[PDB]
């Protein structure tokens, strides 16, 4: 009653019109009782292939499933804009419980684009409550990998910030990142320079955006 | 289109509490099909929970929910249920209900997979109480101006539980908007930010308001954002 | 529920259903009750799938191997023919339709695969599989080929796989043990490896199915084929001078095909069990009824004794039974459906080069 489903790769970048192949492996023999699903952010899964290679009604014929040794494979012969999503495999042989793979991300490939960096000081209302949050914004960059570092009076901050990244934009295929540095109002008013340093493949040298506390 | 599944019953409860989920079916009959429950935690994979097959009198449960969850079906009103008792914090996820087209027999397992899924319902198990957010503006300044483009937004800080919805100008502003996924702070409260890029010249004429709605706490805030 | 006052019958499209439809016409002229005969695709799978919705036929026709699954799922009615009627059919044909000590369908006829060859292209058919590659290259020099048969169904390749050891479920104590599956032993691997070699050496084509193989043989394009008694009618209309003989041996051992007993079951949800019982016993299982069906597409060795004495005098019938004597009757346990799913998948994967023989037969999980 134990089985494991492993997918490879975990992520891949392709262009509209390319051919793509994802693989899935099970730790036990299960004949061809494996299905493939598609899911987009904020939506429920959708069945594409069952019995390893049987196409479900309505799925375009550019999708296909096959076997490669013991592995299961999913292929998109001509990738279309609607095909960009996450894909899962699932086994349903009666000898093991229904088990899914960890998923495989298919992202749009474009040329490298450096981010626009913006910084926001804490608002008046928040300081009236006793807290200070600083926000650094990285707008429309590619690829996804980026690095943000907070500096306060040239001192590197650690353990007092969090960040999150959006999904790939449906129009220009870029990403965005928001980072928030939070401190108490007592500590905020002890220092002068607040900076967020950014490094990215699209930049030849790190970019810094800073402000001096009370500098209108 | 004609076949669809509508779920209901999610919410926030304390560890050890109980909840009952519903899965109403249209376009087909549950008595001649199979219904499954699958859950998905924020930003992770899919995990099967339970299954029922009315015509063959078959039920099944995943080991991680045995002795706590109960699956059942009401054929007279074409609805399936998932009774969830002894809930833990690690049961927090979106719960889906999916259809298997035929009744289930072990010797007929090979007939395929799950062809129709419901929209899902969110389940949060926590000891913390509901709390509305504070909305702070992110005013456009010289620090947030690159070329003719300027950035602005609001900060949605310290709320519980998920989710929140954010729009700009009651939905009339969509171009250039980025709403980021919330982060769980060390205090046990969530925090979110939403920004929009606009031409710098428009900072004088156009008005920008972010609309935050946190239904779990019945909190509604309209915040005007303008330069400092 | 199916409508009352009419009999709906499901039978496969490769059988003589037009002949069965005529038998249903003689039934309506005597009783006033219409009989409709249909041949849906993959009907052996659709029957348990549509049973919960109240659809499906009143009578279902298929080989006995899939009737245990229908019974275990609670879809068949127990038949009750008196002792005098049971004496009209051979004893072993009743055994094929006995499940958990109960009779669950009426036996009709015995089926077994044979070797079919063109007498003009091949006066003496080969006696061994091993000499077929050498015979193909000699026939290719004349614009012909040696052998073509349906590779898409494991029913047609199983005789070679089981020739030197392969088997489905171990039979013992008068019972099948589903934990003892013999699909990936040394003999089964040898049989399938020989098949894959024929395709790799361009002696056969992995994409060959039933229609392609039937057209090639009937049009004089290939010298040999493998099929059942039902296929004889189509060869007759093509006026090809053909023979029916024993399958060739492999590694010195004869081919062991799976023998099937065509059977007719009664739906449990049908309100016409009354009429269906009388139709099968006193209108189809007679000398007149079976002949109207047999003259459309041959049934093989019928279960009715008072007709087999006539059909036995046909050399084609004697050849069908000699292959049957060298093979084994299929089991009827419910797991046979999952067995055919795994075996069908393994053969296709190995024949297409997507997996090796060791991988495919190890991948066939039926328990
Ligand atoms: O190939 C798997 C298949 O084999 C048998 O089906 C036979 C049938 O018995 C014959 O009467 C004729 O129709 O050819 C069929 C193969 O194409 C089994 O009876 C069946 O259950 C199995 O799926
Ligand atoms: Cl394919
Ligand atoms: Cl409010
Ligand atoms: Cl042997």
């Amino acid at each position: 009653s134990d089985i494991q489903m492993t997918q490879s790769p975990s992520s891949l970048s392709a262009s509209v019109g390319d051919r793509v192949t994802i693989t899935c492996r099970a730790s036990q023999s299960v004949s061809s009782a494996v299905a493939w699903y598609q899911q987009k952010p904020g939506k429920a899964p959708k069945l594409l292939i069952y019995s390893a290679s049987s196409l479900y009604s309505g799925v375009p014929s550019r999708f296909s499933g096959s076997r490669s040794g013991t592995d299961f494979t999913l292929t998109i012969s001509s990738l279309q804009p609607e095909d960009f999503a996450t894909y899962y495999c699932q086994q349903y042989y009666y000898g093991y419980p229904i088990t899914f793979g960890q998923g495989t991300k298919v992202e749009i490939k474009r040329t490298v684009a450096a981010p626009s960096v913006f910084i926001f000081p804490p608002s008046d209302s928040q300081l009236k409550s006793g807290t200070a949050s600083v926000v650094c914004l990285l707008n429309n960059f590619y690829p996804r990998e980026a690095k943000v570092q907070w500096k306060v009076d040239n001192a590197l901050q650690s353990g007092n910030s969090q960040e999150s990244v959006t999904e790939q934009d449906s129009k220009d295929s870029t990403y965005s990142l928001s980072s928030t540095l939070t401190l108490s109002k007592a500590d905020y008013e002890k220092h002068k320079v607040y900076a967020c340093e950014v490094t990215h493949q699209g930049l030849s040298s790190p970019v810094t955006k800073s402000f001096n506390r009370g500098e209108c | 289109s004609e076949v669809q599944l509508v779920e209901s019953g999610g919410g926030l409860v304390q560890p050890g509490g109980s909840l009952r989920l519903s899965c109403a079916a249209s376009g087909f009959n549950i008595y001649s099909s199979s219904i499954h429950w699958v859950r998905q935690a924020p930003g992770k994979g899919l995990e099967w929970v339970a299954s029922i097959s009315s015509y063959s009198g078959y039920t099944s449960y995943a080991d991680s929910v045995k002795g706590r969850f109960t699956i059942s079906a009401d054929t007279s009103k074409n609805t399936a249920y998932l009774q969830m008792n002894s809930l833990r914090a690690e049961d927090t996820a979106v719960y889906y209900c999916a259809r298997y087209k035929y009744p289930y027999w072990s010797w007929y397992y090979y007939w395929g997979g799950m062809d129709y899924w419901g929209q899902g319902t969110l389940v949060t198990v926590s000891s913390a109480s509901t709390k509305g957010p504070s909305v702070f503006p992110l005013a456009p300044s010289s620090k947030s101006t690159s070329g003719g483009t300027a950035a602005l937004g609001c900060l949605v800080k310290d709320y519980f539980p998920e989710p929140v919805t954010v729009s700009w100008n009651s939905g009339a502003l969509t171009s250039g908007v980025h709403t980021f996924p919330a982060v769980l702070q060390s205090s046990g409260l969530y925090s979110l930010s939403s920004v929009v890029t606009v031409p710098s010249s428009s900072l004088g004429t156009q008005t920008y308001i972010c609309n935050v709605n946190h239904k779990p706490s019945n909190t509604k805030v309209d915040k005007k954002v303008e330069p400092k | 529920k199916i409508e009352e006052g009419k009999l709906v019958i499901w039978i496969n499209g490769d059988k003589g259903y037009n002949g069965l439809a005529e038998v249903g016409k003689k039934f309506e002229k005597d009783t006033g009750i219409k009989v409709t005969v249909e041949h849906p695709d993959k009907l052996e799978e659709k029957f348990p799938q549509v049973a919960a919705t109240g659809d499906g036929p009143d009578i279902i026709f298929w080989a006995h191997d899939r009737f245990g699954g229908y019974a275990q799922s609670g879809l068949l009615a127990e038949i009750t023919p008196d002792k005098a009627f049971q004496d009209k059919l051979y004893p072993f044909t009743w055994d094929a339709v006995r499940y958990n000590g109960k009779l669950i369908a009426y036996p009709i006829a015995v089926e077994a695969l044979s070797l079919i060859y063109n007498k003009d292209l091949l006066p003496n058919p080969p006696k061994t599989w091993e000499e077929i590659p050498a015979l193909d290259k000699e026939l290719k020099a004349k614009g012909k080929s040696a052998l073509m048969f349906n590779l898409q169904e494991p029913y047609f390749t199983w005789p070679l796989i089981a020739a030197d050891g392969g088997y489905a479920f171990k039979y013992e104590n008068g019972k099948y043990d589903i934990k003892d599956v013999g699909v990936d032993n040394a003999g089964a691997k040898a049989g399938l490896t020989f098949l894959v070699d024929l395709i790799k050496n361009k002696h056969m084509n992995a994409d060959t199915d039933y229609s392609i193989a039937e057209a090639a043989f009937n049009k004089g394009e290939t010298a040999m084929t493998i099929n059942g008694p039902w296929a004889w009618s189509n060869i007759d209309t093509s006026k090809v001078n053909y023979g029916v003989t024993v399958l060739p041996t492999f590694k010195g051992q004869p081919s062991k095909p799976f023998v099937g007993v065509l059977s007719a079951g009664i739906n449990a949800a049908s309100p016409n069990k009354e009429l269906a019982k009388e139709f099968l016993e006193n209108y189809l299982l007679t000398d007149e009824g079976l002949e109207a069906v047999n003259k459309d597409k041959p049934l093989g060795a019928v279960a009715l004794k008072s007709y087999e004495e006539e059909l036995a005098k046909d050399p084609r019938i004697a050849a069908t039974m000699e292959n049957a004597q060298k093979g084994e009757i299929m089991p009827n346990i419910p797991q046979m459906s999952a067995f055919w799913y795994a075996v069908r998948t393994a053969v296709i994967n190995a024949a297409s080069g997507r997996q090796t023989v060791d991988e495919a037969l190890k991948d066939a999980q039926t328990n």
